[PDB]
RNA sequence: AGCUAGUUGGUGGGGUAAUGGCCCACCAAGGCGACGACGGGUAGCCGGUCUGAGAGGAUGGCCGGCCACAGGGGCACUGAGACACGGGCCCCACUCCUACGGGAGGCAGCAGUUAGGAAUCUUCCGCAAUGGGCGCAAGCCUGACGGAGCGACGCCGCUUGGAGGAAGAAGCCCUUCGGGGUGUAAACUCCUGAACCCGGGACGAAACCCCCGACGAGGGGACUGACGGUACCGGGGUAAUAGCGCCGGCCAACUCCGUGCCAGCAGCCGCGGUAAUACGGAGGGCGCGAGCGUUACCCGGAUUCACUGGGCGUAAAGGGCGUGUAGGCGGCCUGGGGCGUCCCAUGUGAAAGACCACGGCUCAACCGUGGGGGAGCGUGGGAUACGCUCAGGCUAGACGGUGGGAGAGGGUGGUGGAAUUCCCGGAGUAGCGGUGAAAUGCGCAGAUACCGGGAGGAACGCCGAUGGCGAAGGCAGCCACCUGGUCCACCCGUGACGCUGAGGCGCGAAAGCGUGGGGAGCAAACCGGAUUAGAUACCCGGGUAGUCCACGCCCUAAACGAUGCGCGCUAGGUCUCUGGGUCUCCUGGGGGCCGAAGCUAACGCGUUAAGCGCGCCGCCUGGGGAGUACGGCCGCAAGGCUGAAACUCAAAGGAAUUGACGGGGGCCCGCACAAGCGGUGGAGCAUGUGGUUUAAUUCGAAGCAACGCGAAGAACCUUACCAGGCCUUGACAUGCUAGGGAACCCGGGUGAAAGCCUGGGGUGCCCCGCGAGGGGAGCCCUAGCACAGGUGCUGCAUGGC
RNA sequence: UUCGGAUUGGGGUCUGCAACCCGACCCCAUGAAGCCGGAAUCGCUAGUAAUCGCGGAUCAGCCAUGCCGCGGUGAAUACG
RNA sequence: CCGAGGGUAGGGCCCGUGACUGGGGCGAAGUCGUAACAAGGUAGCUGUACCGGAAGGUGCGGCUGGAUACCUCCUUU
RNA sequence: AGGCAAGGAGGUAAAAAUGUU
RNA sequence: CGCGGGGUGGAGCAGCCUGGUAGCUCGUCGGGCUCAUAACCCGAAGGUCGUCGGUUCAAAUCCGGCCCCCGCAACCA
């Protein structure tokens, strides 16, 4: 799981995307979020269509 | 945002396992695996079994911490 | 790795529209197979599609063809045609109704529900067009189809304005505080007018129908729109959605704070452990743009399975070699055939797509028209250079003969000494053995050493080699026998017989195993001793198997030239063995070394190629996993051969180079040892230190290169340490607020002094004023301040030295 | 021991405010250890080692037998 | 008669799990030891045999992808 | 006898463990 | 205290038994060796050899007394 701070739990439902991540062994996918329980990252700004946060919300 | 959640709790080393990676026995209760600080490895400070350092610990898995400071 | 019993062929018969093992009866005993049968997996196949320079590689979505199936399985029937999706029968499974006996179902049709799932649409209109079926026709059906609906799901098209407009607004960010950026971007002025409303508004649709014309050809007529009041055109008419990824390298684009090996990012390299161009934000930038990224899957790049286009001495990789079957491949000449091969003609290669042209939808997508090409395959004619094939021939290959030769080639039979060990005889005495040291060990029962004889088993010193032989493993006393290969001369004979070699057969060090012998030495295991922190080791002393032979098996290897075999070509020289010559030097056949060209990653190789070629085979495609597993075969077992993947890592690797290192080598040096003289360690003391003590024994200096050192002068000072007393902008510096007194000395008390309190001589300067008197400078005091001060800590922050 | 001078007692002398901690120096008495030093180990190749004394700096004084400097006497041995 | 299928024994494969058990990859500061790399301190590697916590060790044989000369004495130029 | 050697000789000691910055 | 084997430098032990010989092993002080801590290796002490007197030519060494020390008798009662 990537992003700054996992809302994930025990038995809350997720997606994977794959993709190995190199320091890791064995691990070969990626958590991918916003969709389902796993929900997106609070204060991203850049990067979050990768990350399942929705805009920040201008005035 | 960096989540500072990060539990600062005391322990004493029971054992010595490789890469710096050591079950201590905590203040707080359990002995879980806690891995050196990457500070501590640079200044060449050796931690040996029977000290009492400062194992830091993640809200996600307590199972896990890492050592903060020199005994 | 073997498969096959209707299985392969035949006679007759059945069956079929028709052949046929389709089926049956009977005879025959085949048929297929490594040119991959059968088995297991995978999979509808193709036109195509994607990719790709191409050859290929992947894929087969929609659209076109064919196939196969309609819950699973089986069967027929009707029929032109089905083995029949919305027909039947039967069974099985499941759903539904049941008055429990039984019946009814089939969406892999549209649409939709549900489930699964990351994921996929409207329970739409319409028979108007096209097609389909039926019908004289009207017409009737038609979820074929025509369309609309949903989805940025894909492709294409457009809009989110344009023009002006600061040496440059704010806002926000950076800053070197000058400035710069955002950015002409804005705001604002001018114009347009996507959207949106009003007006019209279809092509697609002229047939089938009627009538003249014979119900023909031909002519006139009329009906007939789901899309849709959409497309579009006219008028009006508003400035009116921007987003996402990235920003270390690849790779386009940089800065600030936050964070400090954490949170995190990652596709790889990797970034992060305090100014991160890589993490989080911000600005700034770049890429695209109604998209943009991510992930999967595929191709590419990847000449990384290599035909075009890789390789195999050391990197992964040459099989252990021989013989040999299939297969592959084949010298020269002469002709015939014409299979391969080449050409032409023609047939075929459907349409769609791909390709080129033009046309239409406002472009383009998309679609149309025209054209070409297109590999392959058939048919007819030819060509004969090559390959094939049949015939004739030739001797350069190959094989053979005659004359010889070298030889640890192999087996069989014997035999020769040296040695060891063992026994006996002699003589002999005190240890021998062993090691860096020793001990176990053997020996006064007389060992060890020495002679004499014998017993035996094993190996074969010198020659001996950089040597020879063999295909390889391997092979050495000597003799003889049988016997393999080989090499030369003569070119005499055969006339391509050749080369390779999947399998196969055969051999195959050493160990190992079986049966039996043999057994001297040696010698795993084993017991000893020692050595050692430990010794399951080196070392030593015993010692069983085994080493040895016979038969049988095992079949591996650094089975190495780490180099497959064969043939041809391409400078040499040098030694070497072995043959022939017209014999100081030629010419062959081996073994080495050094080197031309060339090759190679370099090392190297280099007529004994790793060069130029060609033939053929054997392998290799990251490492580890692992020569493992599983299977299969062999084996009496040991194990071998055959040979994976999951996973996991951005290495593993070779060659060379700089170093560095070495309980590696050589050359060289120095008072480094030797050669010599004199010390030191011992004595006392002089001092410095380590320690301990102390209120404190100042701090540092640490193997050489700390130690009569910093300390080149510690009673106080020094002095940095400790007890006590005291002082505070302070001993000293440059100022401030200022307030008084202020230049200055002479004292008194207390006190160890420092200091504290305190008296009193004591103001002149520059001055203005008649004077009283006033201010400022020098200078000094008090209170707060800027500040001093610190030998206070860091020589892994440093400079100097 | 007329070698040898430690240590100690007593009296002084000088410098400095002051020598008790902690000076140097003089005198007289005292006269310890030590008979050329284990295993080691340092120095030195020529006016050098060895020995012998003088001067300096710092400094009031000196704990300096130190350090720096100067000269006198004057070797040995180097096969390797 | 043929016949889907059923049943009854027997194997084959393949999925699910599966007590039992093998069990590999990587890992800075795990533990023992120091095998290997320099003659790595007994050359190593190698094939096989037995043994040992383990690296391994020894034996037999092979290989060189192994290192290596400097004094003294005998025979002879 | 030397010159430069060719060839066989037996010595070239055996250890050797550890790493707080 | 019955018995009988011994007290070895400082510690544990040999030599005792065939009588002349004090040995090893550990440690302590010097020194080597290193970057050291070593290990190591060198040396330097250090034995009334439990003692007493006895023997002899000579005694830890041979007989005894002991002081012992360890024990084991001191049991069936
Ligand atoms: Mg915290
Ligand atoms: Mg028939
Ligand atoms: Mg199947
Ligand atoms: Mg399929
Ligand atoms: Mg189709
Ligand atoms: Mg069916
Ligand atoms: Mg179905
Ligand atoms: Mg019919
Ligand atoms: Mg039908
Ligand atoms: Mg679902
Ligand atoms: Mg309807
Ligand atoms: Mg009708
Ligand atoms: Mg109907
Ligand atoms: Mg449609
Ligand atoms: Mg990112
Ligand atoms: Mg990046
Ligand atoms: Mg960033
Ligand atoms: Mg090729
Ligand atoms: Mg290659
Ligand atoms: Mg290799
Ligand atoms: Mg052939
Ligand atoms: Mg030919
Ligand atoms: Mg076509
Ligand atoms: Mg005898
Ligand atoms: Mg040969
Ligand atoms: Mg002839
Ligand atoms: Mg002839
Ligand atoms: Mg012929
Ligand atoms: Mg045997
Ligand atoms: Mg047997
Ligand atoms: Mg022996
Ligand atoms: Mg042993
Ligand atoms: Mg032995
Ligand atoms: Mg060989
Ligand atoms: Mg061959
Ligand atoms: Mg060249
Ligand atoms: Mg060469
Ligand atoms: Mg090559
Ligand atoms: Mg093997
Ligand atoms: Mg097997
Ligand atoms: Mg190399
Ligand atoms: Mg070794």
């Amino acid at each position: 799981i990537p992003g700054e701070g996992h809302n994930l739990q025990e038995h809350s439902v997720v997606l994977i995307r794959g993709g190995r991540v190199k320091d890791l062994p064995g691990v070969r996918y990626h958590i991918v979020r916003g969709v389902y329980d796993a929900a997106g990252v609070k204060d991203r700004k850049k990067s979050r269509s990768k990350y399942g946060t929705k805009k920040p919300k201008e005035a | 945002a960096k989540e500072k959640d990060t539990i600062r709790t005391e322990g004493v080393v029971t054992e010595a396992l490789p890469n710096a990676t050591f079950r201590v026995k905590l203040d707080s209760g359990p002995e879980i695996l806690a891995y050196i600080s990457g500070k501590m490895r640079m200044h060449y400070i050796r931690i040996l079994p029977g000290d009492r350092v400062v194992v830091e610990i993640t809200p996600y898995d307590p199972t896990r911490g890492r050592i903060v400071y020199r005994k």
